[PDB]
RNA sequence: AUAACUUGACCAACGGAACAAGUUACCCUAGGG
RNA sequence: GCCUGGUGAUAGCUGGUUGUCCAAGAUAGAAUCUUAGUUCAACUUUAAAUUUGCCCACAGAACCAAAUCCCCUU
RNA sequence: GAAAUUGGGCGCAAUAGAUAUAGUACCGCAAGGGAAAGAUGAAAAAUACCAAGCAUAAUAUAGCAAGGACUAACCCCUAUACCUUCUGAUGAAUUAACUAGAAAUAACUUUGCAAGGAGAGCCAAAGCUAAGACCCCCGAAACCAGACGA
């Protein structure tokens, strides 16, 4: 794999490096602002 | 009660005059309709089956291990 | 649009040039020419040949934050912007005339 | 409360920094504030318009007056320097009729010759000798 | 009831006055007609929006070649009050590969395949 | 509550040097709590804004109103604090450059609420002559504001 | 219908739509028509047979009857010498 | 479970499955977890294929 | 003006804490202890929700019949009056049905 | 109701609540003009 | 009567629903103790699959006006 | 709506959290209702700058109070307050703080494994498992039970 030799030259994986595989999470709409609420749907 | 001005009636009569040449432009074709039929029938066919063909190729796009991994280097520091 | 421009002095450009600061520019398309006991003016263009403008970059900022906001009464109807146009400043070095007549 | 908001001091003076010039309590009270700031800046980009309107009027004014001080009106002046291939502007001819009164009496020399080789020529009609003023140049 | 307007025939059948009038002749007639839209479709019915939609004229004052064909003549005569037509003259010929960037649509309605920015 | 104003007379200057304009004293005194309203005490604060200490007192020595009496209290006494404490020659030399008048910690009692109303009372002393009342601009003064005011414009929205 | 019950805080099915319907499991609800077994002395015998007919649903009737019923509901069901069996799967759509 | 060069095999299923269509198959490769995917059932070909090629 | 006008004393967090550095430990007690246990007898906290996750009724619904017989007198009363507003809530009110 | 086949409303307010009238200047509440 | 509780009673009715920015988006109806409301449809929105849609020419659509339907070409 | 059967704190921190400094003060004949608020420092045997509101500092032809501007504050020109309810009257003195979208059946997106998935039960004719992502606030007249009241 060309992969693991990418993450000899990467900074180490941490707790401050993690994140979601890209279209796990949706994100969470909430009724405030202009268009999410005032009549809220 | 609104009456009729000069202005309004000149204005009026110059969209007549552009109207009467446009029904005199429309009075000559070049070809019968007889003459027409079918000398663009390839030009639609392969125009519509390309509309046909970008809308049955719609699927999602190829995932990368580079940007995945390219991720770790919001801690990259300096040594 | 059309400047009226003597040597010396300066003129500001809604527009970046794209040219490095410092660079010199003939500025074609002069179409009157005057002095305090002629004009000379073309239709609509005078000729290279007759008339040179030259003029430096000077300076390529930003404008300053410009505002665009839309209201609509009893509709919620609120939205704001803020806009900067980049802009040049051009010195004019020099207009000079030649006898092509 | 969990979460209360700790950040709200900035979020009034970015309404209010806008308001301090106003009269009255529009210049303390957000509720107020806000009000006025959002119409005061909606003015101003309705203002765009009439900033290109109002300098138009206001070079029409000029060239009206420094024309009328060569006898010719405005209609006449700006007709028949277009009729010269003169494509000079609005804002061109207010600032030559204000600081270059010379050039600005010779643009009124050429408007009101082509004006009279306007009239000599549809005058005299039929296949004769165009005006010398009158001819154009011709881009290919 | 506000309907679709059917036109007479004999309001597109050209008289020898007009061939007098404008510059046609009623034998080789010409190939492409230029269209501009000078007229909004605003305050129109829906199938008038849908023809300049179709023609290719939602901006104004903003030429289009079409053919003078009956077809696209049906869709003209459907909008003929809100465009301009005038017939496509060609001076010189056709634009060939070599002239084909240095063309220059004239208001006259000629089609110039040599745009020079010089006088004559 | 703030107490800035009893501070202020605790600033300390650096030394003069000779070829220097004698500096003014600067006496600030005021009173805390007293029972009466903050804008009936602009009145006999808003009187003696300019005068000598002189004048001011013998005006308050008159005026029939309530708080007359506690500011001439505390103008002799900043009359005091002006010779003993704070190096100033004579009595006589002095004049209110401030009098004003906050309100103070009011006090509410229940009858249906009505406020016991307190204020306060801020005198800043000047040493020196009072200054010249402005005279009243003349139509020379009128007459050149317009005419400069006519110099001053412009070719508007041109070159 | 209920969403959350008080005991187990489960969905539970309407049970009229269960005496009514069935489900195949391809996801088509069958019923039988309405006034079958009234007045037949006064029907054309077209009609008499229009009405003796196994109906499938509408689409919405369908979602409807889904959301009104649980999981139990749309299972396979293997049973013996079941007449409706073959009609599960669904044969041959082109959709 | 593709395991190695995802491109190659793209490649080569591209090349496969072209003539049982006429065009390219529309097609993603995901070289994160590894897998292919195409558009339309090509699953009994894909299969017999892959026993062809020795997996 | 609720904004406090100095800054508040400094937050020191122990990052190699007992609690901290030993966080996670037998969390794969199953997979790799041949499975004797289960991760979710490690989780420690009321009885009625120990490895066990509802919504809010589901919740008071599960602590009235695993804990309800020992609550206190009043507790009890506002937790049925909660399952029958939170039944009247769930069952009868919101938008999508 | 009938073993079954079938049959059952001027459910006429006719998509039909299994069976419920007058009145209140004493009315009351929530709203609308 | 008044108080406490049931009780966060119920309200198809009134009032209110809090960051930013962009996008797509308005007028057939049928039932209903129903016409201050709901359900279905119509219209609207996103995602997906595919292949035609719209404009239309001849021909064509009944006995006792304007137009429309239908419709290849384009 | 069964049964057989199965087997310390990603809390609050003085309008918050308890009503609680107290069931006190106060209100009620009584049952009963029910508050608010404190902040020095090691030692008291050491006495700043920021809401609204004002003051320093009243006012000058003209008009939703601004905007374009301008040498210049005003003068010139442009400009029918905001919310809500209607196809197009309501509420708000002002400041601060508090105050209103809660459910993962099915579908979708992303992983795992895959004719199987799942840490028993359950689903499966590409499925199953896991996650993400959807469902408000205030307001009657009333009815009933038990007290307290002539
Ligand atoms: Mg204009
Ligand atoms: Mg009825
Ligand atoms: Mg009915
Ligand atoms: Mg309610
Ligand atoms: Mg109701
Ligand atoms: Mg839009
Ligand atoms: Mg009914
Ligand atoms: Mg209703
Ligand atoms: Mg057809
Ligand atoms: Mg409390
Ligand atoms: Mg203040
Ligand atoms: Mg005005
Ligand atoms: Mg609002
Ligand atoms: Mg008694």
């Amino acid at each position: 794999a060309r992969a693991l030799d990418l993450l000899r030259g990467l900074p180490r994986v941490s707790l401050a490096n993690l994140k979601p595989n890209p279209g796990s999470k949706k994100p969470e709409r909430r009724p405030r602002g202009r268009r999410r609420g005032r009549k809220c749907g | 009660p609104r009456f009729v001005s000069l202005r309004a009636k000149q204005n009026m009569i110059r969209r007549l005059e552009i109207e009467a040449e446009n029904h005199y432009w429309l009075s000559m074709p070049y070809m019968t309709r007889e003459q027409e039929r079918g000398h663009a029938a390839v030009r639609r066919r392969e125009a519509f089956e390309a509309i046909k063909a970008a809308a049955t190729s719609k699927f999602p796009p190829h995932r990368f291990i580079a940007d995945q991994l390219d991720h770790l280097n919001v801690t990259k520091k300096w040594s | 649009r059309q400047w009226k421009v003597t040597s010396e002095d300066l003129i500001l450009i809604g527009n970046e040039l794209d040219l490095a600061c410092g660079e010199r520019i003939r500025l074609e398309k002069v179409l009157l020419v005057g002095a305090d006991n002629f004009t000379l003016l073309g239709k609509p263009l005078l000729g290279k040949d007759l008339v040179r403008v030259e003029a430096t970059v000077i300076e390529k900022t930003e404008s300053w934050p410009r505002i665009i906001m839309r209201f609509r009464k009893r509709k919620n109807f609120k939205k704001k912007r803020i806009v900067t146009t980049p802009q040049t400043v051009l010195r004019i070095n020099s207009i000079e005339i030649a006898p092509c007549l | 409360l969990r979460n209360r908001v700790t950040d709200r001091y900035f979020r009034i003076q970015e309404v209010l920094k806008h308001a301090r010039h106003f009269r009255g309590r529009k210049n303390r009270c957000y509720r107020l504030a806000v009000r006025t700031v959002i119409r005061a800046f909606v003015k101003c980009t309705k203002a765009r318009y009439l900033k290109k309107k109002n300098m138009r009027t206001l070079w029409i004014n000029r060239i009206t007056a420094a024309s009328q001080e060569h006898g010719l009106k405005y209609p006449a002046l700006i007709g028949n320097l277009v009729k010269c291939q003169v494509e000079l502007n609005r804002k061109v001819l207010a600032d030559l009729a204000i600081y270059e009164p010379k050039t600005f009496k010779s643009l009124a020399a050429l408007a009101s010759r082509r004006r009279h080789e306007g009239f000599a020529a549809a005058l005299g009609d039929g296949k004769e000798p165009e005006g010398i003023f009158s001819r154009v140049v011709q881009y290919h | 009831k506000f309907t679709r307007s059917r036109i007479p025939e004999k309001v597109f059948q050209a008289s020898p006055e007009d061939h007098e009038k404008y510059g046609g002749d009623p034998q080789n007639p010409h190939k492409l007609h230029i269209v501009t839209r000078i007229k909004s479709t605003r305050r129109r019915p829906y199938w008038e929006k849908d023809i300049i939609k179709m023609l290719g004229l939602e901006k104004a004052h903003t030429p289009q070649v079409h053919k003078n064909i009956p077809s696209v003549n049906a869709k003209l005569k459907v909008v003929k009050h809100l465009i301009r037509i005038k017939p496509l003259k060609l001076p010189q010929g056709l634009p060939a590969e070599e002239n084909m960037s240095n063309t220059c649509l004239k208001s006259t309605g000629e089609l110039v395949v040599q745009w020079h920015l010089k006088p004559v | 509550i703030s107490r800035k104003w009893e501070k202020k007379n605790k600033i300390v200057y650096p030394p003069q040097l000779p070829g220097e304009p004698r500096r003014p004293a600067e006496i600030y005194h005021c009173r805390r709590q007293i029972k009466y309203s903050k804008d009936k005490m602009w009145y006999l604060a808003k009187l003696i804004r300019g005068m000598s200490i002189d004048q001011a007192l013998a005006q308050l020595e008159f005026n029939d109103k309530k708080g007359a009496k506690i500011i001439k209290e505390v103008l002799l006494e900043a009359q005091d604090m002006a010779v003993r404490d704070h190096n100033v020659e004579f009595r006589s030399n002095l004049y209110i450059a401030e009098s004003t008048s906050g309100r103070g910690q009011c006090l509410k009692r229940i009858r249906g609420i009505m406020e016991k109303v307190y204020c306060h009372y801020f005198v800043k002393l000047v040493e020196g002559p009072p200054p010249p009342p402005e005279p009243p601009k003349t139509a020379v003064a009128h007459a050149k504001e317009y005419i400069q005011q006519l110099r001053s414009r412009t070719i508007v929205h041109t070159l | 219908l209920t969403y959350f019950s008080a005991r187990k805080g489960k969905r539970k099915t309407v049970k009229a739509v269960i005496d009514r319907f069935l489900r195949l499991h391809c996801g088509l609800w069958v019923r039988r028509k309405a006034g079958y077994k009234k007045k037949l002395w006064k029907k054309t015998p077209a009609r008499k047979k229009r009405l003796r007919e196994f109906v499938f649903c509408n689409k919405t009737q369908s979602k409807l009857l889904d959301k009104m019923t649980t999981s139990f509901w749309k299972r396979r069901n293997w049973y013996v010498d079941d007449p409706y069996q073959k009609y599960h799967d669904r044969t041959n759509l082109k959709v | 479970k593709v395991e190695g060069d995802i491109w190659a095999l793209q490649k080569d299923v591209e090349d496969f499955l072209s003539p049982l269509l006429g065009k390219t198959p529309v097609t993603q490769v995901n070289e994160v977890t590894g897998t292919l995917r195409i558009k339309g059932y090509f699953d009994q070909e894909l299969k017999a294929w892959l026993l062809e090629k020795g997996f | 003006i609720g904004i406090r006008l100095t800054l508040p004393p400094p937050k020191v967090v122990d990052r190699w804490n007992e609690k901290r550095a030993m966080f996670g430990v037998y969390d794969n007690i199953g997979i790799l202890g041949n499975f004797e246990k289960h991760p979710k007898e490690l989780i420690r906290g009321p009885i009625w929700l120990r490895g066990w996750k509802g919504n809010e009724l589901q919740r008071c619904i599960r602590k009235r019949k695993m804990v309800g017989s020992r609550m206190f007198a009043d507790d009890l009363h506002n937790l049925n009056k909660r399952i029958r507003y939170l039944y009247k809530h769930f069952n009868r009110h919101g938008k999508f049905r």
